Protein backbone atom coordinates (compact mmCIF):
# COMPACT_ATOMS: atom_id res chain seq x y z
CA UNK A 1 0.00 0.00 0.00
CA UNK A 2 3.14 2.29 0.26
CA UNK A 3 1.48 4.83 2.89
CA UNK A 4 2.79 7.34 4.57
CA UNK A 5 5.04 6.71 7.28
CA UNK A 6 3.71 8.03 11.05
CA UNK A 7 7.28 9.77 11.48
CA UNK A 8 9.03 10.95 8.34
CA UNK A 9 11.84 13.70 10.48
CA UNK A 10 14.33 14.57 8.09
CA UNK A 11 18.10 16.31 8.59
CA UNK A 12 18.56 19.72 8.60
CA UNK A 13 21.21 20.84 5.68
CA UNK A 14 22.36 23.83 5.08
CA UNK A 15 23.57 24.19 8.87
CA UNK A 16 23.94 28.52 9.71
CA UNK A 17 25.83 29.59 12.20
CA UNK A 18 24.96 32.41 14.50
CA UNK A 19 25.87 35.58 12.95
CA UNK A 20 27.40 37.66 15.51
CA UNK A 21 27.56 41.68 14.93
CA UNK A 22 30.24 44.14 14.78
CA UNK A 23 30.22 47.56 13.82
CA UNK A 24 33.19 49.35 11.58
CA UNK A 25 34.15 51.70 8.42
CA UNK A 26 33.97 51.41 4.52
CA UNK A 27 37.04 51.59 2.97
CA UNK A 28 38.75 49.77 6.10
CA UNK A 29 37.09 45.94 5.33
CA UNK A 30 40.19 44.63 3.80
CA UNK A 31 41.27 44.94 7.45
CA UNK A 32 38.93 42.76 8.86
CA UNK A 33 40.54 41.34 12.17
CA UNK A 34 39.80 43.00 14.84
CA UNK A 35 36.46 45.59 14.94
CA UNK A 36 35.08 45.99 18.34
CA UNK A 37 31.44 44.42 18.45
CA UNK A 38 28.32 45.85 18.94
CA UNK A 39 26.71 45.47 22.59
CA UNK A 40 23.15 45.50 23.50
CA UNK A 41 23.02 48.41 26.32
CA UNK A 42 19.82 49.44 28.27
CA UNK A 43 18.02 52.53 27.53
CA UNK A 44 14.76 54.15 29.39
CA UNK A 45 12.14 55.27 26.69
CA UNK A 46 9.21 51.70 30.05
CA UNK A 47 12.48 50.33 29.28
CA UNK A 48 13.89 48.53 26.23
CA UNK A 49 16.86 47.15 24.61
CA UNK A 50 18.74 49.21 21.99
CA UNK A 51 21.30 48.55 19.89
CA UNK A 52 23.37 51.13 18.47
CA UNK A 53 26.73 51.43 16.13
CA UNK A 54 29.37 53.72 17.27
CA UNK A 55 30.07 57.12 16.11
CA UNK A 56 33.17 55.91 13.88
CA UNK A 57 31.07 53.29 11.94
CA UNK A 58 28.50 52.87 9.52
CA UNK A 59 28.99 49.59 8.38
CA UNK A 60 27.66 46.06 9.44
CA UNK A 61 30.14 42.88 10.47
CA UNK A 62 28.02 39.76 9.82
CA UNK A 63 30.13 36.27 10.20
CA UNK A 64 28.59 32.95 10.23
CA UNK A 65 29.29 29.48 9.20
CA UNK A 66 27.57 27.47 6.65
CA UNK A 67 27.74 23.66 5.78
CA UNK A 68 26.13 21.63 2.82
CA UNK A 69 26.11 18.16 3.96
CA UNK A 70 24.17 16.05 1.47
CA UNK A 71 21.99 13.41 0.93
CA UNK A 72 18.48 15.67 2.07
CA UNK A 73 16.65 12.06 0.88
CA UNK A 74 17.80 9.95 3.87
CA UNK A 75 15.30 10.81 6.54
CA UNK A 76 16.80 10.22 10.06
CA UNK A 77 13.15 9.02 11.58
CA UNK A 78 11.40 7.18 9.49
CA UNK A 79 8.60 4.86 10.72
CA UNK A 80 8.61 2.77 7.57
CA UNK A 81 11.55 1.01 5.42
CA UNK A 82 9.24 0.14 2.37
CA UNK A 83 8.34 4.31 2.85
CA UNK A 84 12.00 5.25 3.17
CA UNK A 85 12.85 2.77 0.31
CA UNK A 86 10.56 4.83 -1.92
CA UNK A 87 11.58 8.31 -1.32
CA UNK A 88 15.23 7.49 -1.58
CA UNK A 89 14.90 6.17 -5.20
CA UNK A 90 11.98 9.12 -5.87
CA UNK A 91 14.74 11.72 -4.98
CA UNK A 92 17.72 9.56 -6.71
CA UNK A 93 15.62 10.17 -10.11
CA UNK A 94 15.89 13.98 -9.46
CA UNK A 95 19.51 13.90 -9.02
CA UNK A 96 19.54 12.28 -12.42
CA UNK A 97 17.57 14.75 -14.18
CA UNK A 98 18.80 17.55 -12.70
CA UNK A 99 22.48 17.69 -10.63
CA UNK A 100 20.65 19.97 -7.72
CA UNK A 101 21.68 22.36 -10.51
CA UNK A 102 18.67 25.05 -9.91
CA UNK A 103 18.51 24.54 -6.38
CA UNK A 104 22.09 25.27 -5.23
CA UNK A 105 21.87 28.40 -8.05
CA UNK A 106 18.87 29.69 -6.05
CA UNK A 107 20.73 29.47 -2.96
CA UNK A 108 23.59 30.62 -4.34
CA UNK A 109 21.36 33.93 -4.86
CA UNK A 110 20.79 33.62 -1.09
CA UNK A 111 24.18 33.54 -0.08
CA UNK A 112 24.89 36.25 -2.94
CA UNK A 113 22.71 39.16 -1.50
CA UNK A 114 22.66 39.96 1.98
CA UNK A 115 19.06 39.21 2.50
CA UNK A 116 19.93 37.20 5.71
CA UNK A 117 20.48 40.98 7.26
CA UNK A 118 16.44 41.67 6.94
CA UNK A 119 16.68 45.10 8.59
CA UNK A 120 20.20 46.20 7.69
CA UNK A 121 20.14 46.13 3.99
CA UNK A 122 16.27 48.03 3.20
CA UNK A 123 18.20 50.90 4.57
CA UNK A 124 21.35 50.71 3.33
CA UNK A 125 22.82 51.91 -0.12
CA UNK A 126 25.39 49.69 -0.15
CA UNK A 127 26.05 46.76 0.11
CA UNK A 128 29.01 43.94 0.29
CA UNK A 129 29.11 40.38 1.02
CA UNK A 130 32.35 38.45 1.08
CA UNK A 131 32.49 34.82 0.98
CA UNK A 132 35.39 32.40 1.73
CA UNK A 133 35.76 28.46 1.09
CA UNK A 134 37.63 27.27 3.91
CA UNK A 135 38.69 23.88 3.26
CA UNK A 136 41.30 22.08 5.67
CA UNK A 137 41.59 24.96 7.05
CA UNK A 138 42.90 27.44 4.58
CA UNK A 139 40.78 29.53 2.17
CA UNK A 140 40.39 27.35 -1.12
CA UNK A 141 38.74 30.02 -2.89
CA UNK A 142 37.25 33.47 -1.91
CA UNK A 143 34.55 35.71 -3.65
CA UNK A 144 33.40 39.48 -3.52
CA UNK A 145 29.84 39.54 -4.52
CA UNK A 146 27.81 42.97 -4.08
CA UNK A 147 23.67 42.87 -2.99
CA UNK A 148 22.71 45.68 -5.00
CA UNK A 149 23.69 43.96 -8.69
CA UNK A 150 21.34 40.72 -7.37
CA UNK A 151 17.81 41.54 -6.41
CA UNK A 152 16.22 40.03 -4.06
CA UNK A 153 12.96 39.83 -6.62
CA UNK A 154 14.47 38.68 -10.14
CA UNK A 155 16.92 35.68 -10.23
CA UNK A 156 19.22 36.75 -12.25
CA UNK A 157 22.84 35.37 -14.10
CA UNK A 158 26.38 35.17 -13.49
CA UNK A 159 29.39 33.88 -13.95
CA UNK A 160 30.35 34.17 -10.37
CA UNK A 161 26.29 33.52 -8.95
CA UNK A 162 27.17 30.03 -11.22
CA UNK A 163 31.09 29.35 -9.14
CA UNK A 164 28.91 29.00 -6.14
CA UNK A 165 26.52 26.67 -8.10
CA UNK A 166 28.77 23.68 -8.45
CA UNK A 167 30.22 24.19 -5.22
CA UNK A 168 26.65 24.01 -3.43
CA UNK A 169 25.02 21.11 -5.88
CA UNK A 170 28.18 18.34 -4.93
CA UNK A 171 28.03 18.65 -1.47
CA UNK A 172 23.80 18.32 -1.59
CA UNK A 173 24.51 15.31 -3.74
CA UNK A 174 26.94 14.11 -1.32
CA UNK A 175 30.24 14.21 -2.91
CA UNK A 176 32.39 16.10 -0.28
CA UNK A 177 32.17 18.78 2.36
CA UNK A 178 31.41 22.08 1.74
CA UNK A 179 32.71 25.09 4.46
CA UNK A 180 31.85 28.37 3.38
CA UNK A 181 32.08 31.65 5.90
CA UNK A 182 30.28 34.04 4.93
CA UNK A 183 31.03 38.15 5.93
CA UNK A 184 28.69 40.58 5.17
CA UNK A 185 29.49 44.77 5.02
CA UNK A 186 26.21 47.03 4.59
CA UNK A 187 26.76 50.62 4.68
CA UNK A 188 23.07 51.10 7.46
CA UNK A 189 24.67 54.70 8.16
CA UNK A 190 26.62 56.61 10.83
CA UNK A 191 25.05 55.00 14.15
CA UNK A 192 21.85 53.89 12.89
CA UNK A 193 19.89 51.69 15.32
CA UNK A 194 19.98 47.93 14.38
CA UNK A 195 17.20 45.53 14.50
CA UNK A 196 19.15 41.98 15.91
CA UNK A 197 16.97 38.81 16.79
CA UNK A 198 14.92 39.86 19.83
CA UNK A 199 14.90 37.49 22.93
CA UNK A 200 12.26 37.55 25.79
CA UNK A 201 12.35 44.66 30.38
CA UNK A 202 9.89 43.86 28.20
CA UNK A 203 12.04 43.53 24.96
CA UNK A 204 15.30 41.65 25.36
CA UNK A 205 17.99 41.58 22.38
CA UNK A 206 19.95 38.90 21.73
CA UNK A 207 23.69 38.14 21.93
CA UNK A 208 26.49 35.67 22.61
CA UNK A 209 29.42 36.82 24.64
CA UNK A 210 29.07 40.57 25.15
CA UNK A 211 28.46 40.60 21.49
CA UNK A 212 24.96 40.94 19.55
CA UNK A 213 23.80 38.14 17.02
CA UNK A 214 21.45 36.72 14.75
CA UNK A 215 19.86 33.57 15.50
CA UNK A 216 20.96 30.14 13.38
CA UNK A 217 17.09 29.81 12.08
CA UNK A 218 16.96 33.63 11.80
CA UNK A 219 19.97 33.22 9.14
CA UNK A 220 18.06 29.99 8.04
CA UNK A 221 14.99 31.57 6.69
CA UNK A 222 16.20 34.21 4.46
CA UNK A 223 18.16 31.49 2.93
CA UNK A 224 14.96 29.54 2.16
CA UNK A 225 13.77 32.60 0.40
CA UNK A 226 13.37 30.99 -3.36
CA UNK A 227 9.48 29.65 -3.09
CA UNK A 228 8.35 31.32 -6.34
CA UNK A 229 6.32 29.03 -8.01
CA UNK A 230 3.82 29.47 -4.95
CA UNK A 231 0.31 31.61 -6.52
CA UNK A 232 1.97 34.76 -6.70
CA UNK A 233 -1.47 37.76 -6.83
CA UNK A 234 -0.52 41.20 -6.01
CA UNK A 235 3.01 41.05 -7.24
CA UNK A 236 4.06 39.12 -3.95
CA UNK A 237 8.13 38.72 -4.09
CA UNK A 238 10.03 35.20 -2.69
CA UNK A 239 8.50 33.90 -0.01
CA UNK A 240 10.45 31.24 2.74
CA UNK A 241 9.80 27.72 1.68
CA UNK A 242 8.03 26.49 4.33
CA UNK A 243 4.94 23.38 4.82
CA UNK A 244 1.26 24.96 3.64
CA UNK A 245 3.23 28.03 1.80
CA UNK A 246 3.02 29.66 5.44
CA UNK A 247 4.23 33.79 5.60
CA UNK A 248 3.35 35.37 8.52
CA UNK A 249 4.19 38.85 7.39
CA UNK A 250 0.44 39.46 5.26
CA UNK A 251 -1.01 37.23 7.85
CA UNK A 252 -1.96 34.74 5.28
CA UNK A 253 -0.67 31.29 4.22
CA UNK A 254 -0.34 30.68 0.63
CA UNK A 255 -0.21 26.94 -1.42
CA UNK A 256 -3.66 26.65 0.13
CA UNK A 257 -4.35 22.75 0.81
CA UNK A 258 -7.34 22.56 -1.37
CA UNK A 259 -5.42 22.79 -4.33
CA UNK A 260 -2.41 20.61 -5.39
CA UNK A 261 0.39 22.57 -4.85
CA UNK A 262 1.26 21.92 -1.26
CA UNK A 263 4.03 20.77 -0.12
CA UNK A 264 2.69 17.58 2.00
CA UNK A 265 0.36 16.70 -1.56
CA UNK A 266 2.89 16.77 -3.83
CA UNK A 267 4.86 14.87 -1.73
CA UNK A 268 2.53 12.35 -0.96
CA UNK A 269 1.55 12.38 -4.68
CA UNK A 270 4.82 11.79 -5.89
CA UNK A 271 5.57 8.54 -3.84
CA UNK A 272 2.09 7.01 -3.41
CA UNK A 273 -0.04 7.24 -6.76
CA UNK A 274 3.73 7.14 -8.59
CA UNK A 275 2.82 10.26 -11.15
CA UNK A 276 5.55 13.05 -10.83
CA UNK A 277 4.73 16.40 -10.64
CA UNK A 278 5.61 19.49 -12.92
CA UNK A 279 9.59 19.96 -12.89
CA UNK A 280 8.60 23.97 -11.63
CA UNK A 281 6.61 22.42 -8.99
CA UNK A 282 9.64 19.20 -7.81
CA UNK A 283 11.80 22.18 -7.73
CA UNK A 284 9.64 23.21 -4.28
CA UNK A 285 9.11 19.71 -3.37
CA UNK A 286 13.21 18.74 -2.15
CA UNK A 287 13.63 22.40 -0.93
CA UNK A 288 11.46 21.09 2.34
CA UNK A 289 13.58 18.34 1.91
CA UNK A 290 16.92 20.28 2.61
CA UNK A 291 15.53 22.03 5.55
CA UNK A 292 13.98 19.25 7.42
CA UNK A 293 10.98 18.99 9.48
CA UNK A 294 8.52 17.21 11.91
CA UNK A 295 6.87 15.52 9.21
CA UNK A 296 5.08 12.74 9.75
CA UNK A 297 1.16 11.54 9.65
CA UNK A 298 -0.64 12.39 12.65
CA UNK B 1 4.05 71.01 -9.25
CA UNK B 2 2.23 69.86 -12.56
CA UNK B 3 3.88 66.54 -12.92
CA UNK B 4 3.38 63.97 -10.48
CA UNK B 5 5.16 60.52 -9.85
CA UNK B 6 2.96 57.23 -8.60
CA UNK B 7 4.82 54.88 -5.53
CA UNK B 8 3.11 51.38 -4.93
CA UNK B 9 4.74 49.27 -2.21
CA UNK B 10 5.43 45.99 -3.94
CA UNK B 11 4.46 43.74 -1.19
CA UNK B 12 6.68 41.78 1.35
CA UNK B 13 6.89 38.21 2.73
CA UNK B 14 8.64 38.94 5.63
CA UNK B 15 7.70 42.82 6.61
CA UNK B 16 4.48 44.46 7.13
CA UNK B 17 4.00 47.21 4.37
CA UNK B 18 3.85 49.87 7.43
CA UNK B 19 7.45 48.74 8.16
CA UNK B 20 8.34 49.26 3.96
CA UNK B 21 6.66 52.88 4.15
CA UNK B 22 8.20 53.78 6.94
CA UNK B 23 12.12 53.56 5.22
CA UNK B 24 10.48 55.05 2.15
CA UNK B 25 9.10 58.32 3.95
CA UNK B 26 12.65 58.35 6.02
CA UNK B 27 14.33 58.28 2.95
CA UNK B 28 12.95 60.91 0.80
CA UNK B 29 12.89 63.31 4.24
CA UNK B 30 16.83 62.97 3.31
CA UNK B 31 16.09 63.89 -0.25
CA UNK B 32 14.83 67.29 0.42
CA UNK B 33 17.65 68.18 2.72
CA UNK B 34 20.40 67.16 0.60
CA UNK B 35 19.05 68.65 -3.03
CA UNK B 36 17.58 71.50 -1.48
CA UNK B 37 13.90 73.36 -2.72
CA UNK B 38 10.50 73.67 -1.00
CA UNK B 39 8.50 72.99 -3.93
CA UNK B 40 8.10 69.14 -3.33
CA UNK B 41 4.59 67.68 -2.38
CA UNK B 42 3.16 64.71 -0.91
CA UNK B 43 -0.21 62.75 -0.97
CA UNK B 44 -1.93 58.77 0.02
CA UNK B 45 -4.10 58.25 -3.22
CA UNK B 46 -5.20 55.55 -0.90
CA UNK B 47 -5.50 57.24 2.60
CA UNK B 48 -8.58 54.89 4.37
CA UNK B 49 -9.79 57.66 7.23
CA UNK B 50 -12.17 54.97 8.43
CA UNK B 51 -9.24 53.20 10.37
CA UNK B 52 -6.43 55.85 9.63
CA UNK B 53 -4.43 53.31 7.21
CA UNK B 54 -1.77 54.64 5.46
CA UNK B 55 -2.39 52.12 2.47
CA UNK B 56 -0.13 51.04 -0.08
CA UNK B 57 0.32 53.68 -2.79
CA UNK B 58 2.21 56.74 -2.24
CA UNK B 59 2.23 60.10 -4.37
CA UNK B 60 4.55 63.02 -4.97
CA UNK B 61 3.83 65.99 -6.80
CA UNK B 62 7.03 68.41 -8.34
CA UNK B 63 8.38 70.26 -11.22
CA UNK B 64 9.54 68.20 -14.15
CA UNK B 65 13.20 69.10 -13.06
CA UNK B 66 12.93 68.59 -9.96
CA UNK B 67 11.48 65.34 -10.46
CA UNK B 68 14.50 64.30 -13.04
CA UNK B 69 17.00 65.06 -9.78
CA UNK B 70 15.07 62.69 -7.41
CA UNK B 71 14.87 59.95 -9.29
CA UNK B 72 18.44 60.60 -10.66
CA UNK B 73 19.79 61.07 -7.36
CA UNK B 74 21.37 57.05 -5.49
CA UNK B 75 18.55 56.48 -3.24
CA UNK B 76 16.84 54.38 -5.01
CA UNK B 77 19.90 52.14 -4.64
CA UNK B 78 18.47 49.55 -2.15
CA UNK B 79 15.03 50.65 -2.85
CA UNK B 80 14.28 48.73 -5.60
CA UNK B 81 13.56 45.36 -4.08
CA UNK B 82 10.27 46.42 -2.45
CA UNK B 83 9.24 49.29 -4.77
CA UNK B 84 8.86 50.14 -8.46
CA UNK B 85 8.26 53.77 -9.51
CA UNK B 86 5.87 54.74 -12.87
CA UNK B 87 6.66 58.15 -15.09
CA UNK B 88 6.53 61.59 -14.07
CA UNK B 89 3.50 62.16 -15.84
CA UNK B 90 0.99 65.48 -15.45
CA UNK B 91 -2.06 65.38 -12.73
CA UNK B 92 -5.51 66.09 -14.35
CA UNK B 93 -6.95 69.07 -14.86
CA UNK B 94 -9.97 68.85 -13.00
CA UNK B 95 -8.45 67.78 -9.92
CA UNK B 96 -9.62 69.58 -6.57
CA UNK B 97 -6.77 70.33 -3.86
CA UNK B 98 -6.43 69.56 -0.22
CA UNK B 99 -3.31 70.45 1.77
CA UNK B 100 -1.26 68.53 4.41
CA UNK B 101 0.34 69.10 7.80
CA UNK B 102 2.24 67.52 10.46
CA UNK B 103 0.15 67.81 13.68
CA UNK B 104 2.67 66.69 16.23
CA UNK B 105 1.45 66.00 20.02
CA UNK B 106 2.13 66.41 23.39
CA UNK B 107 1.86 62.84 24.66
CA UNK B 108 4.81 62.91 27.31
CA UNK B 109 4.04 64.80 30.81
CA UNK B 110 7.23 64.54 31.72
CA UNK B 111 8.94 66.01 28.71
CA UNK B 112 7.00 69.06 29.17
CA UNK B 113 7.78 69.12 33.01
CA UNK B 114 11.32 69.15 32.42
CA UNK B 115 11.26 71.60 29.46
CA UNK B 116 9.93 74.15 32.31
CA UNK B 117 12.51 73.57 34.72
CA UNK B 118 14.68 75.36 32.60
CA UNK B 119 12.65 78.74 32.28
CA UNK B 120 10.65 78.85 35.56
CA UNK B 121 13.31 76.99 38.03
CA UNK B 122 9.94 75.03 39.54
CA UNK B 123 10.37 71.82 41.65
CA UNK B 124 9.71 68.56 40.66
CA UNK B 125 6.54 68.24 42.72
CA UNK B 126 5.56 71.93 41.57
CA UNK B 127 5.65 70.99 37.80
CA UNK B 128 3.42 67.73 39.03
CA UNK B 129 1.16 69.78 40.23
CA UNK B 130 0.58 72.48 37.49
CA UNK B 131 0.60 69.85 34.83
CA UNK B 132 -1.25 66.74 35.55
CA UNK B 133 -0.58 63.15 33.35
CA UNK B 134 -3.47 63.79 31.75
CA UNK B 135 -2.50 66.38 29.16
CA UNK B 136 -1.43 63.74 26.83
CA UNK B 137 -2.63 63.85 23.30
CA UNK B 138 -3.99 60.97 21.62
CA UNK B 139 -4.28 61.43 17.49
CA UNK B 140 -6.66 58.85 15.65
CA UNK B 141 -4.61 60.15 12.74
CA UNK B 142 -2.32 58.16 10.37
CA UNK B 143 1.22 58.52 11.06
CA UNK B 144 4.92 57.01 10.88
CA UNK B 145 7.60 56.01 13.05
CA UNK B 146 10.97 57.18 11.91
CA UNK B 147 14.93 57.99 13.12
CA UNK B 148 17.16 61.10 12.23
CA UNK B 149 20.70 60.89 12.27
CA UNK B 150 20.78 64.32 14.52
CA UNK B 151 18.45 62.89 17.04
CA UNK B 152 18.63 59.37 17.58
CA UNK B 153 15.14 59.43 19.51
CA UNK B 154 12.46 57.47 17.51
CA UNK B 155 9.62 59.81 17.20
CA UNK B 156 6.16 59.59 15.28
CA UNK B 157 4.92 61.63 12.91
CA UNK B 158 1.34 62.26 12.17
CA UNK B 159 0.21 62.74 8.86
CA UNK B 160 -3.06 64.74 8.20
CA UNK B 161 -5.21 65.61 4.99
CA UNK B 162 -7.05 68.90 5.14
CA UNK B 163 -10.16 69.58 3.29
CA UNK B 164 -10.71 69.59 -0.31
CA UNK B 165 -10.57 73.10 -1.59
CA UNK B 166 -11.39 74.26 -5.23
CA UNK B 167 -8.29 75.82 -5.93
CA UNK B 168 -4.54 75.14 -4.81
CA UNK B 169 -2.42 78.27 -2.97
CA UNK B 170 0.93 79.32 -3.80
CA UNK B 171 2.96 77.74 -0.80
CA UNK B 172 6.58 76.21 0.64
CA UNK B 173 6.59 72.12 1.50
CA UNK B 174 8.86 70.91 4.41
CA UNK B 175 11.67 68.83 4.64
CA UNK B 176 9.26 65.77 4.91
CA UNK B 177 7.28 66.78 2.11
CA UNK B 178 4.25 68.27 4.41
CA UNK B 179 3.16 71.92 3.49
CA UNK B 180 3.90 75.04 5.22
CA UNK B 181 0.99 76.73 3.14
CA UNK B 182 1.24 74.92 -0.43
CA UNK B 183 -1.58 72.16 -1.74
CA UNK B 184 -1.17 68.97 -3.67
CA UNK B 185 -3.71 68.11 -6.26
CA UNK B 186 -6.27 64.91 -5.48
CA UNK B 187 -7.34 62.04 -8.19
CA UNK C 1 33.78 -3.43 19.80
CA UNK C 2 37.28 -1.54 18.83
CA UNK C 3 35.84 -0.40 15.83
CA UNK C 4 33.22 1.84 17.56
CA UNK C 5 35.80 2.85 19.85
CA UNK C 6 37.81 3.78 16.47
CA UNK C 7 35.25 5.30 14.53
CA UNK C 8 33.02 8.33 16.70
CA UNK C 9 29.80 6.79 16.32
CA UNK C 10 28.85 7.70 19.69
CA UNK C 11 29.17 11.44 18.16
CA UNK C 12 25.98 10.17 16.82
CA UNK C 13 25.02 13.36 14.71
CA UNK C 14 28.09 15.17 15.30
CA UNK C 15 29.95 13.40 12.51
CA UNK C 16 27.62 13.18 10.20
CA UNK C 17 28.83 15.87 7.97
CA UNK C 18 32.46 16.47 9.61
CA UNK C 19 35.22 16.94 7.45
CA UNK C 20 37.76 15.19 9.29
CA UNK C 21 37.23 13.34 12.99
CA UNK C 22 40.12 12.04 15.03
CA UNK C 23 40.13 9.50 17.86
CA UNK C 24 42.45 8.85 20.64
CA UNK C 25 42.68 6.03 22.72
CA UNK C 26 45.03 5.76 25.67
CA UNK C 27 45.44 3.42 28.15
CA UNK C 28 45.73 3.59 32.25
CA UNK C 29 47.57 1.22 34.81
CA UNK C 30 48.70 3.51 38.00
CA UNK C 31 47.84 6.90 36.61
CA UNK C 32 49.85 7.53 33.79
CA UNK C 33 49.27 6.31 30.17
CA UNK C 34 51.36 3.19 29.06
CA UNK C 35 50.07 2.51 25.60
CA UNK C 36 48.56 5.48 22.90
CA UNK C 37 46.99 4.31 20.19
CA UNK C 38 45.79 7.12 17.92
CA UNK C 39 42.70 6.43 14.45
CA UNK C 40 41.51 8.53 11.77
CA UNK C 41 37.75 8.13 11.71
CA UNK C 42 37.06 9.01 8.18
CA UNK C 43 39.09 5.77 6.76
CA UNK C 44 37.37 3.21 9.45
CA UNK C 45 33.60 3.40 7.52
CA UNK C 46 30.51 2.71 9.67
CA UNK C 47 29.65 -0.47 7.83
CA UNK C 48 32.41 -2.27 6.97
CA UNK C 49 34.46 -4.39 9.77
CA UNK C 50 38.02 -4.90 8.38
CA UNK C 51 41.40 -6.18 9.93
Amino acid sequence: ILSTASVLAFERKLDPSDALMSAGAWAQRDASQEWPAVTVREKSVQTVDVANLPSDADTLKVRFTLRVLGGAGTPSACNDAAYRDKLLQTVATYVNDQGFAELARRYAHNLANARFLWRNRVGAEAVEVRINHIRQGEVARAWRFDALAIGLRDFKADAELDALAELIASGLSGSGHVLLEVVAFARIGDGQEVFPSQELKSKTLYSVRDAAAIHSQKIGNALRTIDTWYPDEDGLGPIAVEPYGSVTSQGKAYRQPKQKLDFYTLLDNWVLRDEAPAVEQQHYVIANLIRGGVFGEA
Amino acid sequence: MDHYLDIRLRPDPEFPPAQLMSVLFGKLHQALVAQGGDRIGVSFPDLDESRSRLGERLRIHASADDLRALLARPWLEGLRDHLQFGEPAVVPHPTPYRQVSRVQAKSNPERLRRRLMRRHDLSEEEARKRIPDTVARALDLPFVTLRSQSTGQHFRLFIRHGPLQVTAEEGGFTCYGLSKGGFVPWF
